[PDB]
RNA sequence: GGGCCCGUAGCUCAGUCUGGAGCGCCUGGCUUUUAACCAGGUGGUCGAGGGUUCAAAUCCCUUCGGGCCCGCCA
């Protein structure tokens, strides 16, 4: 769903939902719902405290598979990042935080960061807690496959200044980028 | 009508085709390489059938008929890519024809294509070491979603070899998860638009071995696996903004796999398609259509151009037959 | 049709013996609410969730809270001697409580300053930045997760 | 280190074979083992120096029956 | 606030009765290499403190965190 167009307290809020997919087991479909606003609450609850921008957290509800969120001004870094080349950087800093404090998003994407003041990282759902730098690195692949596949055009410089950022945030960034390498491996010979 | 003679040799299951650009294939034909104890190979297998295979095309259709050849010189196997190789380019030289080396999962899409109803598809193909989602994008076939570790057809197997289950344990497995009745508790990874076999595969491996029924454990790997392949096909659906998807490659065989993803489908408002039992599998006709194809539109290739390529990309192929 | 009667008095002491009395209040630690959103907040999750405590105005008090605990809710939001904050439902009930307890009516102990927002990051530990309220808000919303 | 050399009834065929086979020669990049590959009137000579040179004879049998059987 | 249970190698569990192995990855072979398969390596001295015990992760207390339960409600 995630569209309500409603003010919670005069908070102007979007209450987002998981439409029940009927093509799986009823069973599945229910215990993925579940986790799934289990984590995206949690991990956008708690990335705050990371001082990493998002939206807020202000009512969950299990039962109906629903997280009543803040909204936000419309504006993906998906569609800005070819504008603005700097959301990339940021991208880089808000995710190599996560990264350093041992926190995993699989779903890294331009689609998962709002740009109005600063970036909101507007979605957590596959978030997960992780202390082995191969989740991480995975992580970071999939965002390297996400931007190819949407603006490969500019891959050079949109993986260079979040590459930039991740630096500018992270520590042990070299180790990850060298572990990378391994899962780089799996195309066949 | 020009007409064309293809191999296939990226994997276990030796394929000879000849195929006309008039819409039909003449002949078509695959060994699987039944898998020995757990040493031959696919490329032993390829050596000793590809001739064979050969004789008949010869019996079926004369040698000087056949206008060009093509082989799948990837992705797959190495030493079975080498002996397709090998075969196209001696067949090549002896009859005189150009010698084209095409790719095997852009050729699965066009086969799909051809023998299904005609569209620009979302492919999700899935075989018994190829899993993956792909698609026209770019004016380009280009990846969007695979897995890190392991494909679904070898998850599959691998799964089959633990609980020991003769190979092939494609229909086996199907059949105990259809037995099953409650899913056991297993991972469900879906990193944006890949997937993670592996700890699929492990988790139900171990849960298995802590004595969970056989059936019921077969169930929740199945409903997992093939629900993590469909979310990455609704994935990709979203991010095309395509029209259909096809279901391509060997795992295409199971039943539950194609009713599940129909019912994506129908929920979705798309078209769900997937060609015959006959071109789903690995098999000579599609790389033989394919190199027609590459062909037709004047794609000319040296005989030195013709190298194998293990790691080979859909998009590496300029693809210019639009 | 009534919302509930929410109103900051300061200067009041305060008597255990109103707990024992027999009446439906609340009474919250005026220097840790953070504002009128604070408590129309516990407010809702009270009456939407399931109940945590057998009791609809203790409920109260434990979203307010945030912690899912009674005796650390207890010990540390409940109302203590001086401002406190008023949930009520009725005027007359609401007159014998104000009776009772004592003090003066000003919400403006409600409101966050400097020090409030300082005493209610130190209880809540509210690491990070955001706005005080809608934070607090999320911190009380967030009781619904293991 | 050793030879193994190939003879074939004609130089048309020794040809066929030789050239179907040494783009696959050189197509290999990085090789099991030393390896030479020429061609020596109507018949094909293969110089190895290397288990690696095991596998390479057998790769190297198999290709070459493989194109001999095409025919 | 209290009772019960859990904590050991990079990951997962025996080992608590009463005094480590598997997984992961690495290396060689397996038709170099793998799809799989076979062998060697990498791996803690066991959440922390106190006492008992020659001898403890192993018995008792406190704490650190995690799960289950008991609640006493102002």
């Amino acid at each position: 769903a995630d569209i309500k167009r409603d003010s919670y307290l005069d908070f102007d809020v979007i209450i987002k939902e998981r439409v029940k997919k009927g093509y799986r087991d009823e069973r599945l479909d229910e215990n993925i719902r579940k986790s799934r606003t289990a984590r995206e609450a949690r991990y956008l609850a708690l990335v705050k405290d990371f001082g990493i921008p998002a939206p807020y957290i202000f009512d969950v509800d299990l039962d109906n598979k629903r997280i009543m969120m803040s909204y936000i001004n419309g504006k993906l870094a998906k569609d800005v990042i070819e504008d603005n080349l700097d959301i990339a950087y940021k991208i880089g800093e808000i995710v190599g935080k996560l990264h350093k404090n041992d926190v995993i998003h699989n779903d890294l994407t331009t689609s998962n960061f709002i740009f109005d003041k600063d970036l909101y990282i507007i979605d957590f759902g596959l978030g997960k807690i992780s202390n082995l730098d191969r989740d991480k690195a995975v992580d970071l692949i999939v965002f390297k496959k996400a931007v190819l596949s949407t603006h490969h055009e500019k891959f050079d410089e949109i993986w260079e200044r979040f590459l930039e950022g991740y630096k500018s945030v992270y520590d042990r960034w070299e180790i990850i980028l060298e572990l990378m390498k391994d899962v780089e491996r799996r195309a066949r010979y | 009508p020009m007409i064309c003679l293809g191999l296939e040799g990226t994997a276990e299951k030796t394929g000879v085709g000849i195929v006309t650009s008039d819409g039909e294939v003449l002949f078509n034909k695959t060994i699987m390489y039944k898998p020995p104890k757990q040493p031959r190979e696919a490329a032993d297998h390829h050596a000793e059938t590809f001739p064979k295979l050969i004789k008949e095309a010869f019996e079926v259709v004369d040698k000087n008929e056949i206008d060009l050849i093509a082989f799948s010189q990837g992705p797959g196997l190495g030493p079975s890519l080498r002996v397709t190789a090998t075969v196209a380019r001696t067949l090549s030289l002896t009859l005189k024809k150009p010698i084209i080396g095409v790719n095997h999962c852009i050729a699965h899409i066009e086969i799909g294509k051809l023998t299904t109803e005609a569209e620009d598809p979302l492919t999700l193909y899935v075989s018994g070491g190829n899993t993956q989602v792909i698609a026209y994008v770019s004016k380009k076939y280009r990846v969007f979603g695979e897995t890190l570790d392991i494909a679904v057809g070898n998850c599959l197997d691998q799964f089959a070899r633990y609980v020991n289950l003769p190979h092939p344990g494609g229909p086996y497995i199907e059949e105990l998860a259809r037995k099953g009745k409650k899913l056991v508790d297993l991972p469900y990874t879906v990193k944006g638009m890949d997937i993670a076999f592996s700890g699929l595969l492990t988790a139900a491996m171990r849960a298995y071995d802590a004595g969970e029924r056989l059936e019921d454990i077969c169930y929740s790997l199945q409903e997992y696996a093939f629900s993590m392949l469909t979310e990455i096909t609704e994935r990709a659906l979203a991010h095309t903004n395509k029209g259909e998807v096809m279901l391509v490659g060997g795992v295409a065989a199971n039943n539950r796999l194609r009713e599940m993803l129909k019912a994506m489908c129908e929920g979705q408002n798309v078209d769900f398609y997937v060609p015959p039992k006959e071109f789903c599998g690995d098999n000579g006709a599609m790389i033989a259509w394919l190199g027609l194809l590459m062909h037709k539109n004047g794609r000319w290739m040296s005989l030195d151009e013709t190298k194998i390529i293990p790691n080979y990309r859909t998009d590496m192929v300029e693809v210019n037959w639009i | 049709m009534d919302p509930m009667i929410i109103r900051g008095i300061r200067g009041a002491r305060i008597n255990n013996e109103i707990f024992n009395l027999g009446l439906k209040f609340q009474i919250l630690n005026a220097d840790v609410v953070a504002t009128k959103k604070h408590v129309l907040h516990a407010i809702n999750q009270a009456k939407t969730k399931k109940p945590i405590a057998k009791s609809f105005w203790m409920e109260i008090l434990v979203r307010a809270s945030g912690q899912r605990q009674i005796h650390e809710a207890i010990k540390i939001i409940g109302a203590k001697d001086g401002n406190v904050c008023l949930i009520c439902e009725d005027e007359e009930t609401f007159r014998k409580i104000y009776e009772l307890i004592g003090g003066e009516i000003d919400d403006s102990v409600l409101e966050i300053n400097e020090d409030k927002e300082r005493l209610i990051r130190e209880i809540f530990k509210i690491r990070g930045f955001g706005n005080v309220v809608e934070r607090v808000l999320e911190k009380i919303a967030l009781i619904e997760l293991k | 280190q050793a030879k193994i050399e190939i003879e074939f009834p004609s130089e048309d065929v020794a040809k066929v074979v030789y050239e179907a086979v040494l783009y696959e020669h050189l197509s290999v990049p990085y090789r099991r083992s030393e390896i030479d590959f020429k061609l020596e009137g109507k018949k094909i000579i293969l110089d190895i120096k290397a288990s690696a040179l095991r596998g390479t004879v057998n790769s190297y049998l198999r290709w070459i029956k493989a194109a001999i059987d095409v025919i």
